[PDB]
């Protein structure tokens, strides 16, 4: 009998190259307009992943844009803390295998402060010694986890989906331990981190944002990137979106 | 809308 945890396993998505230019000499605008490039076909990625997630099909079209939507920049942020945990314990932004950041290409302008926020996400991996399954569970929850402060046109299905990958989490944890001598502790601390989430990537949205509507500064984001911003920013600016948070702020 | 095409294609 397959489990919803080896069905994560076998949806979730190859990792994609960036086709970056070595040829040019860096520049942060470039180098800017090369990673949105690469979040764009990410996004893309994911839209595809959350189609097949079991469970998210059930919600209203709507529902389906709006939690896409708001959380994008979450996902990629914490997808790309794991890819860069797997691939160098968080010593080095791990964008794409033909994209690797350190820091030394850290120094241009704008990139240091956003890559060490970048970094504290996969510090907080190695912190934790997440394992794969527990990731991808957290990784569905963080899909369900930043929601319209006036709800749901399906709010009891999403409730309902949001409460499966809740305890699907709890199945990762008993998983990884070899007993239960520490399984509520481990449970704490995974939805500390998924609630310190929403703060550690509020620098990296405002980043994007400010790029995004600042022509000044000719960072190019693609298409469907563009799209995505143009609705989530005045819903983010004008406080109409909350986060569903384990614990006590 | 690009992502409700894609959120409505095979
Ligand atoms: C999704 C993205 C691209 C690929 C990837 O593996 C992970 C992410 C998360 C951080 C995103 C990044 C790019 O899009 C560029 C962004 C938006 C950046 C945060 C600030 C940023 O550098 C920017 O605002 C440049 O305009």
């Amino acid at each position: 009998a397959p489990t919803l945890i080896s069905l994560l396993e076998v949806i979730e998505p190859e990792v994609l190259y960036s086709g970056y230019d070595s040829t040019l000499p860096d520049t942060s605008t470039r180098l800017m307009s090369t990673l949105n490039r690469l979040g764009g076909r990410q996004v893309v990625s994911a839209v595809k992943w959350a189609k097949a997630l079991p469970g998210f099909r059930n919600l209203h079209l709507d529902d389906q844009m709006t939690l896409l939507q708001y959380s994008w920049m979450s996902l990629m942020a914490f997808s790309l803390g794991w890819r860069s945990y797997k691939q160098s314990n968080g010593n080095m932004l791990c964008f794409a295998p033909d994209l690797v950041i350190n820091e030394e290409r850290m120094q241009l302008p704008y990139m240091y402060d956003q890559c060490q926020q970048m970094l504290k996400i996969s510090s907080e991996f190695v912190r934790l010694q997440v394992s794969y399954d527990e990731y991808l569970c957290m990784k569905v929850l963080l899909l369900l986890s930043t929601v319209p402060k006036d709800g749901l046109k399906s709010q009891a299905v999403f409730d309902e989906i949001r409460m499966t990958y809740i305890k699907e989490l709890g199945k990762a944890i008993v998983k990884r331990e070899g007993n239960s001598s520490q399984n509520w502790q481990r449970f704490y601390q995974l939805t500390k981190l998924l609630d310190s989430m929403h703060e550690m990537v509020g620098g990296l949205l405002q980043f994007c944002f400010y790029t995004f509507v600042n022509k000044s500064l000719s960072v190019e984001f693609p298409e469907m990137l563009a799209e995505i911003i143009s609705n989530q920013l005045p819903k983010f600016k004008a406080g109409s979106v909350k986060p569903l948070l384990f614990h006590q702020k | 809308s690009l992502l409700k095409k894609l959120l409505l294609a095979p």
